[PDB]
């Protein structure tokens, strides 16, 4: 059972056709279109002329991009991956020649340049050609093309059918050809096909050439999870799409093909979310960056002079080429998350050290520096940069600004600084404020020349602390906000808060400060547009509660849903049939919609009989699958919904001087099964 | 792991697996004692069956079949027992007109092992289980009192 | 108990690092579905011992025991006796017995009612096969047996017996002759009457039913609570918040962090479901317990000492309650103890 | 069971880990106590007849 | 633990202990309630004895 992107079972597949000049009553036709990738692509093709060749992927399909080939001429395929300026309408060139020197001489038609080429691979060619007939495909051929970190992956399948214009139906496992290192992103792609009669176009500008009904398929590849049944041979040979159907839903909670007879508790494999939401606040000011990172003069390591950052947008794009950054390391955050947070407050906390020193600059360490002038704390919280300064730190006399203690009675503590510059008697002598046997100075002043090994240059630190509460943001990343669905069960990110659910409209009071609510569980349970200070609460995208009645697989397919606690009416608002399959919302609206004590009962036909209890749904109604062939004429068996019987109604005739006496006995012999023993392991 | 990593970070590998596979084994544990405590219940029950049914004849109702116990034999079934349990089941349920306390030369009459049904005009006596009627003799019958019981209709006693 | 939504919640990204991390999800679901069957199974071994639904006579007094309170009442909806009115009173069931829709938490106003704190977490409650108004039938069906058939209708076919001379053999079980009912008829019919009398007023005053059905309402309730606040665990994690770890770090740092939340609300379901068992153990002796009293009190006579009742048992009567059940024993009790020389 | 007693002993740094961890102690002795009550429920219905 | 490391690397540890000794509570709490049950059961057989 795997979550990966998959092609939906019984999904939209779009069917392209060709000229058929020949076919056509003297009519043609071109029209092999620019289509989408869209996260990958399924591409079945029945065919018998042998007139597809293969594919073109990338964005621009220009020069100034690069792009991806595959062209099957007859031995050998080809695969590469220059730079190509495709034409407006490619294809390839000669079909063929008789007796004429000229049999199969193939030039491509397809762009007119190639250059700066990464990627060339060659090996035989794909599953058969080269055949000529009509009125039969005999070969139906599939391949699914994904795109994911950096390989380009191929998977295919060859079959032999005999249908005339239908996507024959069944089950298709396609094995791995090729994951092929290409590295390019891939947004759109384009069918090549082979249209040549002893020449590639008509003799000025017209196709007028072989159209032999050129027919492909083209699906898309959706986000979904499988239940794939693997052979002895490690073929998959089975699969279940757990979002098709009820029935479907339950094969995948219960990991198996086959279901028996009964009522079912189900997971959500229902509900994906399509579309995400980013809500950040006006802020449309970068932060001063420029002048943090880029002063004349820093703060010495003992005095070391904390900034706040209020209201701005970290961007730390800007420093790519004005600094080079030689240390850069964050706590409780990562480096990678920068751009989708807000933050509520920020220090700065600049200073300069040389360039062993910048090691004692993390939480737990100890030395000089991290004893006697700066000290991190424990929590910290932050990023810490760092950055070599040789080039304004340091004087071709020495730079003896930049001082630092040497000499402490005790460490500092966390974010403390300290400028006492008293005597410190290092000794048991008094020091009488004078510098003497076991008195010193405390503050020495580094010496920055621009002869110096790169341990003792100047180094310029920043060490950004920042904090995540529930007060306003002050500091947001460089994320451009999108508009608000709020229906939809999408992903959302307001204030750096990430989540994945339904959004409403709220009627919740929050505090002037307040951006978020919790619940007795600590989730969040609503949250503040920070666009339109509209309070607007959270509602989970899975709906639990729903069990599956099925009269067992083996039996039948039919089944129908128990939407446990839910009006008949609000159930299509409480699963969001809106955004299920089309063969769900079979389940949500009805003709036989059954509202019992326990909820709405999807596809059961009530009935006003009542017979002994056969899958008890609950609250007193029970369900079964009967025939009909005596309810209706040539009817077939069906689930039935009844409130099953307590057994036979009786009466006794009770009165004040009537007895009655049994005249005859009825010997029986019933039995009674006992458990004594259980199996004993070890 | 053990293939691609060196000791020090091989062992935080392995100590996950270990904890995991000792909460498998616990939670199998568990589950097994709960499960021996449900079949020692079911074990006693048989035992009990087995000493008051086969060794005996039990007067409690429903305990050793349906109707009214009269024996039980056991036969061994894989990890279990079964019973065959006979009982009597009176079954032809024939309406009579009855009353207690006939009252014969001002006295009141009371069967023992009796409830003084009645036919067309005549009078009997049965057991309670079978119908059989004899005649309201001096030894199917006591006397006590005079001829106060709230119906006490009058006859013989011969 | 839907695994996933309470472990991840709607996280792609947990709910894929659940799958790689086991399959417990089915184990837990099949010890709760278990218990669950089991609810039902004990329910109908205690209430559906006759599958004949005797109707009640159309008499109401029977030699001068009067039976009005414990006999079903035709006028409301609900066709339970009176005092089977009185005892679904006691028992204050604040829980999901009192249904709460979904359209209840969807629209909400003030804050999220805790019902709904655990609906919203995977935690449902499935509602009983018998409706309180089908063992109401139940037991409605035993007491017309009973006052009208006595013995005979637990060992086979309802045999009409008159009341009065069915507590003639009542007391001749318990050593008694005959005569000393009828002679005393009228005053054994009185106190009778006045000790139902007595037992009813009584369940109006001091709330005693609510010592052994309150007792397992609460304990169920409890846990589910229990199992809701343990979602605010961080288990070791940075935070208890799941988007709040997905939202800081990286999916290498993030897994590290998630993999200690789903560790602990995994035991946390576990223990759950282990204290679940051992209650559901519990309670399925009370009930056999229970199947064994009405099999041995309402459709015969115990010789038993203390089995239905105190004194020599006469007859009992059941009485529905939610989640269990009530018996009324009638025992004889001797008292006047006067010396004799013998 | 004391919980802080056996888990951490006499120490602050892990009884303010012990708090932010979890609540499984106050569940854990609930469970003991409810076993200590039926103890003497046992004993009083076996002899107080 | 407390002794050789700081808090951030003494957290990782001792959350370890807190963790391993929390399952050895529960683990002898479930005992207990499975012993009690049994012995439940005996006592109940013996006050109907
Ligand atoms: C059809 O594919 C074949 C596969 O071999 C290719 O033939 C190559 O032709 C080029 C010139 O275009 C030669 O330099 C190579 O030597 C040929 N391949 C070999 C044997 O290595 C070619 O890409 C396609 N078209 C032709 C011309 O056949
Ligand atoms: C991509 O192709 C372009 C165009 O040929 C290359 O740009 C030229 O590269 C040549 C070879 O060094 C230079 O002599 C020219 O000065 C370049 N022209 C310009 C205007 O840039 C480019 O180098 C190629 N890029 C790659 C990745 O190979
Ligand atoms: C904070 O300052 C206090 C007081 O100045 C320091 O405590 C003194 O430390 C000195 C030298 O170790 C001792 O001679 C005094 O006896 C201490 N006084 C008291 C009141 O205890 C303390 O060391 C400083 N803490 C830090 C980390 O800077
Ligand atoms: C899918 O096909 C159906 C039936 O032809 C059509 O009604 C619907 O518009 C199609 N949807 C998409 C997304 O192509
Ligand atoms: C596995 O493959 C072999 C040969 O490739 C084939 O004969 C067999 O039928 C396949 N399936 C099995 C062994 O289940
Ligand atoms: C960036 O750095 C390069 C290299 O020194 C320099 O040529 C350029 O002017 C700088 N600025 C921009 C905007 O590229
Ligand atoms: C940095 O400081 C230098 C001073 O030499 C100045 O010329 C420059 O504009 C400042 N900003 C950047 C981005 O380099
Ligand atoms: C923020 O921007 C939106 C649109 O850009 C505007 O409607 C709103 O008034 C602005 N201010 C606040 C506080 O949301
Ligand atoms: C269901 O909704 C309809 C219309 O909104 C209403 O009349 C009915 O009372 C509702 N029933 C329940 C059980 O919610
Ligand atoms: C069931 O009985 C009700 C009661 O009159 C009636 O309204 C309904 O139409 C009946 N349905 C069927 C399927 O017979
Ligand atoms: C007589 O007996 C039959 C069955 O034996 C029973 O159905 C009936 O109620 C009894 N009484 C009368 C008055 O028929
Ligand atoms: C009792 O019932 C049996 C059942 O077949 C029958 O053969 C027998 O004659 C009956 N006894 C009577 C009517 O006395
Ligand atoms: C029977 O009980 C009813 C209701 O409690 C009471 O009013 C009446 O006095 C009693 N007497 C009868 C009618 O037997
Ligand atoms: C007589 O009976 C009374 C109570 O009925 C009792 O307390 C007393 O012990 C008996 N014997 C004597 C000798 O009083």
């Amino acid at each position: 059972l795997t979550q990966d992107l998959f092609l939906p079972f019984f999904s939209n597949v779009t069917w392209f056709h060709a000229i058929h000049v020949s076919g056509t009553n003297g009519i043609k036709r071109f029209d092999n279109p620019v289509l989408p990738f869209n996260d990958g692509v399924y591409f079945a093709s029945t065919e018998k002329s042998n007139i597809i060749r293969g594919w073109i992927f990338g964005t621009t399909l220009d020069s100034k991009t690069q792009s991806l080939l595959i062209v099957n001429n007859a031995t050998n395929v080809v695969i590469k991956v220059c730079e190509f300026q495709f034409c407006n309408d490619p294809f390839l060139g000669v079909y063929y020649h008789k007796n004429n020197k000229s049999w199969m001489e193939s030039e491509f038609r397809v762009y007119s340049s190639a250059n700066n080429c990464t990627f060339e691979y060659v090996s035989q060619p794909f599953l058969m050609d080269l055949e000529g007939k009509q009125g039969n495909f005999k070969n139906l051929r599939e391949f699914v093309f994904k795109n994911i970190d950096g390989y380009f992956k191929i998977y295919s399948k060859h079959t032999p059918i005999n249908l005339v214009r239908d996507l024959p139906p069944g089950f298709s496992a396609l094995e791995p050809l090729v994951d092929l290192p290409i590295g390019i992103n891939i947004t759109r792609f384009q069918t090549l096909l082979a249209l040549h009669r002893s020449y590639l176009t008509p003799g000025d500008s017209s196709s007028g050439w072989t159209a032999g009904a050129a027919a492909y398929y083209v699906g898309y590849l959706q986000p979904r999870t499988f239940l794939l049944k693997y052979n002895e041979n490690g073929t998959i040979t089975d699969a279940v799409d757990c979002a098709l159907d009820p029935l479907s839903e339950t094969k995948c909670t219960l990991k198996s093909f086959t279901v028996e007879k009964g009522i079912y508790q189900t997971s959500n494999f229902r509900v994906q979310p399509t579309d995400s939401i980013v809500r950040f606040p006006n802020i449309t000011n970068l932060c001063p960056f420029g002048e943090v990172f880029n002063a004349t003069t820093f703060a010495s390591v003992y005095a070391w002079n904390r900034k706040r950052i209020s209201n701005c947008v970290a961007d730390y794009s800007v420093l790519y080429n004005s600094t080079s950054f030689s240390t850069f390391k964050c706590y409780g955050v990562s480096p990678t998350k920068l751009n989708d947070l807000c933050f509520t407050n920020v220090y700065a906390d600049s200073f300069v050290i040389t360039g062993d020193e910048v090691r004692q600059i993390a939480p737990g360490q100890t030395g000089k520096i991290a004893d006697y002038n700066y000290k991190l704390p424990d929590d910290f919280t932050g990023c810490v940069i760092a950055w070599n300064s040789k080039h304004i730190d340091a004087k071709e006399g020495g730079n003896f600004n930049y001082l630092y203690r040497l000499f402490r009675k005790a460490n500092l503590k966390p974010f403390e600084r300290d400028i006492s510059t008293e005597i410190y008697q290092a000794g048991s002598k008094p020091c009488n404020g004078q510098t003497g046997l076991n008195c010193y100075y405390p503050l020495y002043r580094y010496g920055f020349y621009p002869t110096d090994g790169v341990g003792h240059q100047p180094y310029r630190v920043v060490v950004l602390s920042f904090e995540l509460l529930n007060a306003p943001a002050t500091v947001c990343g460089p994320k451009k906000s999108t508009n608000l669905v709020k229906n939809k069960c999408v992903n959302f990110n307001f204030n750096g808060l990430t989540g994945t659910g339904v959004l409403t409209e709220s009627n919740k009071k929050f505090l002037p400060f307040q951006q978020f609510g919790r619940d007795i569980a600590d989730t969040t349970d609503a949250v503040r547009d920070p666009q339109t200070l509209e309070i607007l609460d959270i509602t989970p995208c899975s709906f639990g509660g729903v069990s599956v009645i099925t009269p067992g697989t083996n039996a039948s397919n039919q089944v129908a849903v128990l939407y446990q606690d839910v009006n008949c009416t609000e159930v299509p608002v409480a699963i969001h049939a809106d955004q299920l399959t089309p063969t769900w919302r079979v389940y949500s609206t009805g003709s036989n919609v059954f509202q019992t004590r326990a909820g709405c009962l999807i596809g059961a036909e009530h009935v006003n009989n009542s017979y002994e209890c056969d899958i008890p749904i609950g609250a007193g109604i029970c369900a079964s699958y009967q025939t009909q062939t005596n309810s209706r004429s040539v009817a077939s068996q069906s689930i039935i919904a009844y409130t099953m019987s307590l057994g036979a109604e009786n009466s006794v005739a009770y009165s004040n001087n009537s007895i009655a006496i049994p005249t005859n006995f009825t010997i029986s012999v019933t039995t009674e099964i006992l458990p004594v023993s259980m199996t004993k392991t070890s | 792991i053990l293939s691609r990593l060196d000791p020090p970070e091989a062992e935080v590998q392995i100590d996950r697996l270990i904890t995991g596979r000792l909460q498998s084994l616990q939670t199998y544990v568990t589950q097994q004692l709960i499960r021996a405590a449900e079949i020692r219940a079911s074990a006693n029950l048989a035992a009990t069956k087995m000493s008051e049914c086969v060794l005996g004849q039990s007067k409690r109702v429903d305990f050793c079949g349906k109707g009214y116990h009269l024996m039980s034999f056991p036969q061994s079934a894989p990890h279990g027992v079964v019973f065959l349990h006979v009982t009597y089941v009176p079954a032809q349920e024939k309406n009579f007109t009855t009353a207690p306390a006939i009252c014969h030369d001002g006295k009141a009459h009371f069967p023992r092992e009796g409830v003084f049904v009645s036919n067309g005009t005549h009078w009997f006596v049965t057991q309670r289980n079978f119908y059989e009627p004899q005649i309201i003799t001096t030894d199917n019958t006591f006397v006590s009192g005079s001829c106060d019981v709230v119906i006490g209709i009058v006859n013989n006693t011969v | 108990v839907d695994c996933t939504m309470y472990i991840c919640g709607d996280s792609t990204e947990c709910s894929n690092l659940l799958l790689q991390y086991g399959s417990f999800c089915t184990q837990l679901n099949r010890a709760l579905t278990g218990i669950a069957v089991e609810q039902d199974k004990n329910t109908q071994e205690v209430f559906a011992q006759v599958k004949q639904i005797y109707k009640t006579p159309p008499i109401k007094d029977f030699g001068g025991f009067n039976f009005s309170q414990i006999l079903p009442d035709p006028s409301k909806p609900s066709k339970r006796s009176f005092i089977e009115d009185l005892l679904f009173n006691k028992v204050t069931l604040a829980d999901a017995g009192f249904i709460k829709q979904y359209g209840d938490c969807l629209g909400d106003i003030a804050a999220r009612d805790l019902i709904c704190a655990q609906k919203f977490n995977g935690l449902t409650v499935l509602p009983p096969l018998l409706t309180d108004e089908m063992i109401a039938q139940y037991t409605s069906a035993l007491l017309a047996g009973t006052i009208t058939s006595g013995w005979t209708f637990g060992a086979g076919a309802a045999l009409q017996i008159p009341f009065a001379m069915q507590m003639a053999y009542r007391f001749n079980g318990i050593g008694v002759t005959q005569n000393v009912l009828y002679e005393n008829q009228k005053l054994i019919a009185n106190q009778f009457n006045s000790a139902i009398g007595k037992i009813q007023d009584s369940l109006s005053s001091t709330a005693s039913a609510l010592g052994k059905l309150q007792d397992v309402v609460n304990q169920n309730a409890q846990a589910l609570n229990t199992l809701v606040k343990q979602l605010s665990s961080n288990f070791g994690a940075i935070s208890s918040v799941l988007n709040d770890i997905l939202s800081r770090l990286d999916p290498p740092e993030a897994e590290v962090q998630i993999d200690r939340l789903i560790t602990g609300r995994l035991q946390s379901l576990q223990t759950y479901v282990t204290q679940q068992l051992i209650r559901a153990a519990e309670i399925r002796a009370s009930a056999n317990l229970a199947a064994t009293k009405m099999s041995e009190c309402v459709l015969g006579q115990s010789k038993r000492v203390d089995f239905c009742g105190k004194g020599y048992h006469l007859m009992s009567f059941p009485q529905s309650a939610p989640h269990g059940v009530v018996f009324l024993h009638v025992t004889y009790v001797p008292a006047q103890e006067k010396n004799f020389t013998t």
